[PDB]
RNA sequence: CGGAAGGGCACCACCAGGAGUGGAGCCUGCGGCUUAAUUUGACUCAACACGGGAAACCUCACCCGGCCCGGACACGGACAGGAUUGACAGAUUGAUAGCUCUUUCUCGAUUCCGUGGGUGGUGGUGCAUGGCCGUUCUUAGUUGGUGGAGCGAUUUGUCUGGUUAAUUCCGAUAACGAACGAGACUCUGGCAUGCUAACUAGUUACGCGACCCCGGUCGGCGUAACUUCUUAGAGGGACAAGUGGCGUUCAGCCACCCGAGAUUGAGCAAUAACAGGUCUGUGAUGCCCUUAGAUGUCCGGGGCUGCACGCGCGCUACACUGACUGGCUCAGCGUGUGCCUACCCUACGCCGGCAGGCGCGGGUAACCCGUUGAACCCCAUUCGUGAUGGGGAUCGGGGAUUGCAAUUAUUCCCCAUGAACGAGGAAUUCCCAGUAAGUGCGGGUCAUAAGCUUGCGUUGAUUAAGUCCCUGCCCUUUGUACACA
């Protein structure tokens, strides 16, 4: 069936199951500390998150 | 907490909370003069001051949009009933706020005011409000297809060092 | 009766003001209080690319988030601890109160 | 662009004029005759008839098969 | 979008009991995370609110993963005429 | 701009050296070739282990076939005598896709057929852009206001000389008052036997217990003080401060006593410009194209790995300053149970040589891994100049882990086969103090995973304190028939 084959893919792993939480793309994901977002949006919103370039 | 999250993930999740909340209120209160938020967490309650310019325009019809924003936070962030409270407050000396003058300038250019006259009006308004200096850089396509970038700088303006982190404001 | 306060904060002098205010409150309420114990700080390090694409010289950022943690023990009942911790709170410092 | 293999057409829905008229058999007295077998499932007690094919009987939405 | 009538009445009843409603940008969701009692799939929620949006009955906003809808007074009147409810009871966003 | 002159600066330049590349093997990227596809951007510094790009699925944008509309909304028809979904059997198909073909059951106004129109697009356009990054440009340069010179573009200030890493200052001066950059600033690192503190860290004394002949050891237990070792806060400390020389005796330079430093490193980093890269980061976006037999989306498989060739970054070696086997002995950056999320770090006991498997524990983290028992190095046998016990390319048989799926060996382990390589040509890369280099450990990529990158630790030097010779940069003058210079 269409309902039986529209979601027949196991998404329990891999870099396509997870994505960014801003862009929802599958490249350059910062999965560290539960950020789960791409590095460009991390550079954009690091001041709003709290990461600052000290050294 | 029953799931017992870590503090390393907790401060990062609070930073993502502040970033997503700032972006949501920036996209939603753009036409009303948004300038910032400040959040306070207590036991069983979470207070937050929205800091904006036009308080009547951010409240609407007797706090209707404020109640809508409380319901937004309650539905999206999983907060209990009455566990979060929002309060709108007027920006004192709003001419020094960089993002408020930026949103004023982009709404002037969206209404259809010319670029030179709009930059002159913004610079005259902030020098009447009283500031140390300014830097109005409007980049884009002007009078044709070639990208032409303008720059209107007068007064004291610092660029380098640690004082550029918290002595100026960039929008 | 041995009630534990954990102070976690991102900023330094605000956390110092909060723990000094807790010390002054415990000294004015005259209970057996231990010294504020400093847990070692944690520098969350993120190293990403400055460039959105990968075209140019290989530059790297060092995003540093310095978090700090202190602990204060109190020999007092729960009402005294709630009365102290319900006064003069600020968003920079998160307070965790453990009864046991 | 132009193609060589012809496309597969959509299944044309065979409409049935008065499908309830092919279910019961009417008598001049006050009684009815039920041709097709009812489905004994729990989700469909008595109001749902089954398909009367040439070799075996079948109910669709609960997927219940009775062969001979 | 062929939708179940029970799920359509449930989503419109949620939209009437609170005018502002959220949804998650994910077509592949079995159940809606707010109303976990019924089925109410997120694709049905998004397409029903998009059908309400396209004829100008609701206001749209987006924050990085989530579509937000602010229900206007014309949408209040449309949901009242659809649900055949008396105009005395009001949604909770106008409560004071 | 000058293969014109006068100064200064730079190990992305040299001298003196150190380690290398180019020589052999392997890994990764690019060009080329073949292919249904070997998706594509980038071609000097400023493209080529770069797009965080270590791709079986996804990513995937390419190809081969098949579903679905997720074509909103408006207009015109159809319709309750029913607008339209779903459906196991048999043929088809790849699948237990009603995707289709013959037979019919079911959904209930949500829907269908055409016209406008919108949405979606890792489609094209970075020569439309915004933003970000890189470069000009790690050097010290740049600009108003007034006054002055010139009709004017322009010039002075913005410099003859000295000095400095610096347009940094001294001092003359048609200049004066100034502004950005540099400097200044923040963080990192040793100096504190002084303060604040410590049962999420230890020290000293004891109460014991164990062992050896009063004494020694015990991370084996508990406690009367304390922070010296541990950690983080206020601080303080170094400023050319003092002496002796050089120098307008000003700006400054060298050596030295006292002293932990008498030049640690990173971030930010001015005006103006690049027809640099990114539309393949965005529901940032303009224009063009497609839009139902889709360039939307999903499923199944392949490919991104293909191999006569060349180039670039790296890893392993060419050995006796070494290989193998036992004994001993030393860290810190760090990380650790996830919204969806289905996936954490592991102590200990058994099964097995091994990868691993099974049980109870600890840990949301100075509590548990962990006193983080890491390598080179230290000691004692085997080797004997042989492509040999160096080296481990290639290849066969087998056993487990992760995953729905390993075939093009995902990775790990055992045995066996045992190639080139004898210090590498023109040419070329990086560097001068805890530095290069050897060496190992953490994070990202991660379900399985580091031949990459970013941090950290151990051992730890040779040679130099200069120069424009080569390559470039910055001031002054000169010449120009250049100004996409």
């Amino acid at each position: 069936g269409h309902q039986q084959l529209y979601w027949s893919h196991p998404r329990k792993f891999g870099q396509g199951s997870r994505s960014c939480r801003v862009c929802s793309n599958r490249h350059g994901l910062i999965r560290k500390y539960g950020l789960n977002m791409c590095r460009q949006c991390f550079r954009q919103y690091a001041k709003d998150i709290g990461f600052i370039k000290l050294d | 907490m029953a799931v017992q999250i870590s503090k390393k993930r907790k401060f990062v999740a609070d930073g993502i909370f502040k970033a997503e909340l700032n972006e949501f209120l920036t996209r939603e209160l753009a036409e009303d003069g948004y300038s910032g938020v400040e959040v306070r967490v207590t036991p069983t309650r979470t207070e937050i001051i929205i800091l904006a310019t036009r308080t009547q325009n951010v409240l609407g019809e007797k706090g209707r949009r404020i109640r809508e924003l409380t319901a937004v936070v309650q539905k999206r962030f999983g907060f209990p009933e009455g566990s979060v409270e929002l309060y709108a407050e007027k920006v004192a000396t709003r001419g020094l706020c960089a993002i408020a003058q930026a949103e004023s300038l982009r709404y002037k250019l969206l209404g259809g005011l010319a670029v030179r006259r709009a930059c002159y009006g913004v610079l005259r308004f902030i020098m009447e409000s009283g500031a140390k200096g300014c830097e109005v850089v409007v980049s884009g396509k002007l009078r044709g297809q070639r990208a032409k970038s303008m720059k209107f700088v007068d007064g004291l303006m610092i660029h380098s060092g640690d004082p550029v982190n918290y002595y100026v404001d960039t929008a | 009766h041995r009630i534990r306060i954990t102070l976690t904060s991102r900023n330094v002098k605000s956390l110092e003001k909060v723990c000094a205010d807790l010390i002054r409150g415990a000294k004015e309420k005259n209970l057996k209080v231990k010294g504020p114990v400093r847990m070692p700080t944690k520098t969350l390090r993120i190293t990403t690319r400055k460039t959105p694409c990968g075209e140019g010289s290989k530059t790297w950022d060092r995003f540093q988030m310095r978090i700090h943690k202190r602990l204060i023990d109190l020999h007092s009942p729960s009402e005294i601890v709630k009365q102290i911790t319900s006064i003069s709170i600020e968003p920079g410092v998160e307070v965790e109160v453990t009864i046991a | 662009k132009s193609y060589t293999t012809p496309k597969k057409n959509k299944h044309k829905r065979k409409k049935v004029k008065l499908a309830v008229l092919k279910y019961y058999k009417v008598d001049e007295n006050g009684k009815i005759s039920r041709l097709r077998r009812e489905c004994p499932s729990d989700e469909c007690g008595a109001g749902v008839f089954m398909a009367s094919h040439f070799d075996r009987h079948y109910c669709g939405k609960c997927c219940l098969t009775y062969c001979f | 979008m062929l939708m179940p009538k029970k799920n359509r009445i449930a989503i419109y009843e949620l939209l009437f009991k609170e005018g502002v409603m959220v949804a998650k940008k994910d077509v592949h969701m079995p159940k809606h995370p707010e109303l976990a009692d019924k089925n109410v799939p997120n694709l049905h929620v998004m397409k029903a609110m998009q059908s309400l949006k396209s004829r100008g009955y609701v206001k749209e906003q987006f924050a990085w993963r989530h579509f937000y809808w602010y229900l206007t007074n014309e949408g209040i009147q449309y949901l009242r005429d659809y649900l055949h409810l008396p105009p005395e009871i009001v949604p909770a966003t106008l409560r004071r």
